[PDB]
RNA sequence: CGGUCCGGCCGGGAACUCAAAGGAGACUGCCAGUGAUAAACUGGAGGAAGGUGGGGAUGACGUCAAGUCAUCAUGGCCCUUACGACCAGGGCUACACACGUGCUACAAUGGCGCAUACAAAGAGAAGCGACCUCGCGAGAGCAAGCGGACCUCAUAAAGUGCGUCGUAGUCCGGAUUGGAGUCUGCAACUCGACUCCAUGAAGUCGGAAUCGCUAGUAAUCGUGGAUCAGAAUGCCACGGUG
């Protein structure tokens, strides 16, 4: 807004493992307030993820997390005849919130029949450095060094 | 559709004008009024007039029209197309 | 026991009748229960303030019905009548309730 | 409205009141399951000879000061406009502007 | 239509209703159509009265008319003559048995009804409408009001453009809840048209 | 697999298959089968041939494929034939029921027609 | 001996009252694993007695009416924070830095004129 | 507490929830820093609430010769055996088309079936209408109780638990149409609503463009009322999840 920089507000940690980070996540996925379902499909879509791994559910979203972060990003300026796409560093929160956004945006494409197992093998994938948001991470970083004469 | 324990429905002024041709014997054209009054099978093979809003079109009655009202055969609104 | 019933518009003019209903029966009577309040009825209303057309411009009105219920344990013989003789304000309606 | 409408809407008044206790006793026959069917079939032949100003459906709640076909409310017996006037200037009692 | 009517907006605050009885919805609006009968009835017919507020209330299914006026001698007449005269009227139209009483009216140059309505008939009677907006004025902050505000509205001397006029003397607070503002509203029947006339009359705030 | 004129998919269930019948529904698969004893949840594989002669009379009973259509084009040729309402409404192409005609009647009316 | 709070939520009102005992749960004569099936509701049913190290200590029986399952949720820790302060007295200074004292006041808003929802206004069209 | 038909149900109990009525409470009032020794701002301190706590009502002088002579009122003009009045029937619902605002969808965060938990706010006498019976059903019959913190409308739904479908124009979607009905009403043809059986269009997320929304908000889920004999996806309210 224009006035005033806001304080924002604060967010529980989630029932099943106490992060505060997880129950952001439950939030990006669940529509039309439903959390109760959103809350049943990170639990089973995490529940096979630290199976195909053997790690903490913690930790193992962790490393899916890890690899669609993204690093820079663009935004348009247009103080000329064209839009300039100036790359801005991005702060540690909405590195966070970026990557979350992309990998359920990517698990809504995925062609699996449950939610949970789109969400699933998608954090696998991830994990694995492969899939539609890890190309989404790409993009923004291939637009970045496209536009690193900007500053 | 109305209730069946009210059984059909009909003008008592259309009803006694049945009663007097049925007996009478006359084919003349019945201009009538009741386009809510239901066809009653004593009315078959007469030419009762029904009105439409502006003139009184004649219907002769068939066997396949008793189960329908006169409102039905005396269409309201003229149209033939735009173009 | 007689249950009565207080009807009005306005709060503080049934609170200058309640207490004036329980001071009748208090002094001829025996056992004046209490003046225990009721929920208060609402009845909202909302009209088109524009006479042709302005379908958002509205009113929205309100009557608040106060009710008050007093119930008298022991009915004496002054319990009835004198109260029966004892009339109230307009806008109070009261309502008793023989048994 | 007209004169003449609320003239009218006089007389559908009284001809409904008037015919009142016969038209409800026409209805009990035919809404009747335990009655003779020729008499049910005469009290609605009956119930057409009737003038159709008997009606309670006939009649419209006009408001009672203009006229005015729509707007109505059963309350007040006015338009949505004369209540309006009526309660700023306090002739209604016990109602005012609400907020919640 | 800008602004809220300054009565209806103060009425669970500072003004009081001019009808303050009871019915349920069954027999309400039968009441209205009474109140509203009998208010038409004594205004056609107390017009020569400086009537100002009659005021309507109904106990035990008997109504008592509260006139006020500037003069009661034009209301009562001889003792009982016109009273008990409006008295049976009353009781023909409300269908129960009825009851007058007069409140008479201190000070009617403070009194917005009586304001208006005098604005009224010297407009009818044709005089210019500026010299008739001044001494309304200069009479109530003489007489000791806080502040008025009179206007009149639309064919003003028989102009083809309708346009409206406003004095404002002293304070009128209109957006303050605990004002009393005493505001009504009367109308002139001239030959060249309908001229509307309101006044506000701003006393002090009552601190309840 | 082969009921009334028609086949019937074998890997649906039983109650879903049968309304592939031209004149039966949810309703009347349940009707269908209660009356020949048969559970809903199995599907038309793996019934005995027994059951599926149990299944065919049971359709039998009502009105279906053939009957039904030569039914309804009956009844809409009776309209055809009176010239009712009911019948202009049938053969001009407009909706019959009421509907509005001055927008959205685009089920009876097809695709939109433009003005040439 | 029983040690009494009140909670309220959006249209809620707890009724809780803490003896000293083992940990039993009775909400309107059911389980806590028995009346709210959401884990999410369980949870916050027992943050207050999770911050202090209390929650073998004391049993306590809750009624609550109104609302839904979360607002009931929410409501009985409110009450329980409540009944704590009379407890002990000593939990104020740690219960205010919960976040858990404070009654959450956000009521619902009220349907407006115009506005379809509480704030959500009509399409718009220029033309 | 005692008693039990385990039901606040019944003795009772006045605490609690609640119901209103009255009162307290928040004022930058205090503490620290900044500021021009000011206004004020930033922070924390207590507190249920912190700087306008949240929401509403409240709309200056005027602007658009804005809207309405069809609520009403009214100058002038016009009609007066008709431009007035009465009735029946029709129309206001037409239909190559263009647009606005909406509803339901295109499904698996779902459809379905069974089981089960939690609301608020309202209306009710020419009314609301339990219970019981009959009907697949909308409903019908008999019929209590209620002018209503009592009784009735009235079982909240989303949810949860289990089963099921398994990516299909489908057990998605429900248009359309046929048949059979119920109810309202003198009367449901034009032209009502609802039910049952059958039917199973388009639609697989929408071009250019464009709208709403900053927190109990959007989103989604049911509930009620006004008008009203009957007749909403509209409007006005209400809570759930969030
Ligand atoms: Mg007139
Ligand atoms: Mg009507
Ligand atoms: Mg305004
Ligand atoms: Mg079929
Ligand atoms: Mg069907
Ligand atoms: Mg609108
Ligand atoms: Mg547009
Ligand atoms: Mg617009
Ligand atoms: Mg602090
Ligand atoms: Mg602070
Ligand atoms: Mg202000
Ligand atoms: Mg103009
Ligand atoms: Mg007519
Ligand atoms: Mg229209
Ligand atoms: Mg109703
Ligand atoms: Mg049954
Ligand atoms: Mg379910
Ligand atoms: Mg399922
Ligand atoms: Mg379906
Ligand atoms: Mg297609
Ligand atoms: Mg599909
Ligand atoms: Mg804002
Ligand atoms: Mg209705
Ligand atoms: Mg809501």
């Amino acid at each position: 807004p224009r006035r005033r920089v806001i304080g924002q507000r604060k967010i529980l940690p989630d029932p099943k493992f106490g992060s505060e980070l997880l129950a952001k996540f439950v939030n990006i996925l669940m529509v039309d307030g439903k959390k109760s379902t959103a809350e049943s499909i990170v639990y089973s879509a995490l529940e096979t993820l630290a199976q195909r791994s053997g790690k903490s559910e913690l930790e193992a979203f962790e490393v899916a997390l890890e690899n669609v972060r993204p690093t820079v990003e663009v935004k348009s300026r247009r103080v000329g005849g064209s839009t300039y796409q100036v790359p801005v560093e991005v702060r540690p929160v909405r590195r966070n919130a970026l990557a979350m956004r992309w990998i359920v945006e990517a698990a809504r494409k995925r062609g699996d029949k449950s939610m949970a197992l789109r969400l699933a093998n998608e954090l696998s994938d991830a994990a694995e450095n492969k899939g539609t948001a890890v190309k989404k991470r790409e993009d923004v970083h291939r637009m970045a060094e496209a536009n690193k004469a900007f500053a | 559709p109305r209730s069946l324990k009210k059984g059909p429905f009909i003008d008592l002024h259309l009803l006694k004008k049945v009663e007097k041709a049925v007996e009478s014997g006359d084919k003349k054209p019945l201009r009538t009024w009741s386009r809510r009054s239901t066809i009653f099978p004593n009315m078959i093979g007469l030419t009762i007039a029904v009105h439409n809003g502006r003139q009184h079109v004649p219907v002769f009655v068939t066997d396949e029209m008793v189960g329908h009202k006169l409102g039905e055969f005396a269409p309201t609104r003229t149209y033939r197309g735009h173009a | 026991r007689i249950r009565i019933r207080l009807k009005a518009f306005d709060h503080r003019l049934i609170d200058q009748a309640t207490a004036e209903i329980v001071e009748t029966a208090k002094r001829t009577g025996a056992q004046v229960r209490g003046p225990i309040p009721l929920p208060t009825r609402k009845e909202r209303f909302t009209v088109l303030i524009s006479p042709h057309v302005n379908k958002d411009a509205r009113d929205q009105y309100e009557i608040r019905t106060h009710l008050r219920l007093v119930d008298i344990v022991e009915p004496t013989e002054k319990t009835v009548d004198a109260l029966m003789r004892l009339d109230l304000a307009a806008g109070v309606d009261v309502q008793i309730s023989l048994g | 409205a007209k004169q003449s409408m609320k003239a009218r809407e006089v007389k559908r008044v009284a001809l409904a009141d008037k015919y009142f206790a016969k038209r409800a006793e026409l209805k009990a026959i035919i809404s009747d399951v335990n009655a003779s069917d020729e008499d049910r079939w005469n009290a609605v032949l009956k119930l057409q000879t009737l003038p159709r100003d008997s009606s309670p459906s006939r009649q419209r709640n006009r408001c009672r000061q203009t006229g005015r076909p729509h707007g109505f409310l059963r309350k007040f017996g006015l338009s949505r406009i004369k209540v309006r006037e009526a309660a700023m200037r306090g002739e209604i009692p016990g109602l005012k502007k609400a907020s919640w | 239509g800008q602004k809220v009517h300054p009565n209806g907006i103060r009425l669970g605050i500072v003004k009081p209703w001019n009808s303050t009885w009871f019915a349920n919805t069954k027999e309400f609006a039968d009441n209205l159509d009474s109140d509203f009968k009998v208010r038409q009835y004594l205004t056609k017919e107390l017009a020569k009265a400086s009537v100002s507020r009659i005021v309507i209330e109904r106990p035990a299914k008997s109504i008592r008319v509260t006139i006020h006026t500037a003069r009661p001698g034009i209301v009562i007449g001889k003792k009982g003559e016109d009273v008990e005269k409006l008295r049976k009227v009353v009781a023909d139209i409300a269908g129960v048995p009825a009851q007058i009483n007069i409140a008479e009216v201190r000070k009617p140059e403070l009194d917005a009804k009586l304001v208006a309505d005098s604005i009224t008939s010297q407009l009818e009677r044709r005089v210019m409408f500026r010299r008739a907006m001044k001494r309304a004025v200069q009479n109530a902050m003489r007489l000791g009001a806080k502040g008025i505000k009179v206007e009149v509205s639309g064919r003003l001397g028989g102009a083809e453009i309708a346009r409206t006029e406003w004095y404002r003397e002293g304070r009128v607070p209109l957006h303050t809840l605990r004002a009393d503002i005493d505001y009504n509203t009367s109308e002139a029947h001239t030959t060249y048209g309908v001229i509307g006339v309101k006044v506000w009359i701003f006393k002090g705030e009552i601190l309840g | 697999a082969r009921i009334a004129g028609i086949n019937i998919p074998d890997h649906k269930h039983a109650v879903i298959a049968l309304t592939s019948i031209y004149g039966v529904g949810k309703t009347r698969s349940k009707a269908i089968l209660a009356a020949a004893g048969i559970a809903e949840d199995v599907k038309i594989s793996e019934l005995s041939e027994g059951q599926i002669d149990t299944l065919r009379d049971e359709v039998a009973k009502f009105v279906v494929e053939g009957d039904l259509r030569r039914e309804i084009s009956m009844s809409i040729k009776r309209l055809m034939d009176l010239g009712c309402y009911r019948g202009l409404r049938h053969r001009r192409g407009l909706p019959v029921r009421g509907q509005r005609t001055k927008t959205n009647a685009r089920t009876r009316k097809g695709p939109r027609k433009p003005i040439k | 001996n029983q040690y009494y709070g009140t909670g309220r939520r959006k249209s809620s009102a707890a009724r809780v009252f803490i003896k000293p005992g083992n940990g039993k749960i009775v909400i309107n004569q059911r389980s806590l694993e028995q009346y709210f099936g959401r884990e999410t509701a369980r949870m916050v049913v027992r943050q207050p007695l999770e911050l202090v190290d209390m929650v073998e200590k004391l049993d306590l029986y809750i009624t609550v009416k109104g609302g839904g399952i979360s607002g009931q949720a929410g409501a009985i820790r409110h009450g329980i924070t409540r009944a704590l302060m009379e407890y002990d007295e000593s939990l104020r200074s740690e219960l205010r830095k919960a976040g858990f004292v404070t009654r959450d006041a956000r009521q619902v808003e009220r349907k407006k004129v115009g506005l379809r929802k509480a704030r959500r206004r009509p399409q718009f069209s220029k033309r």
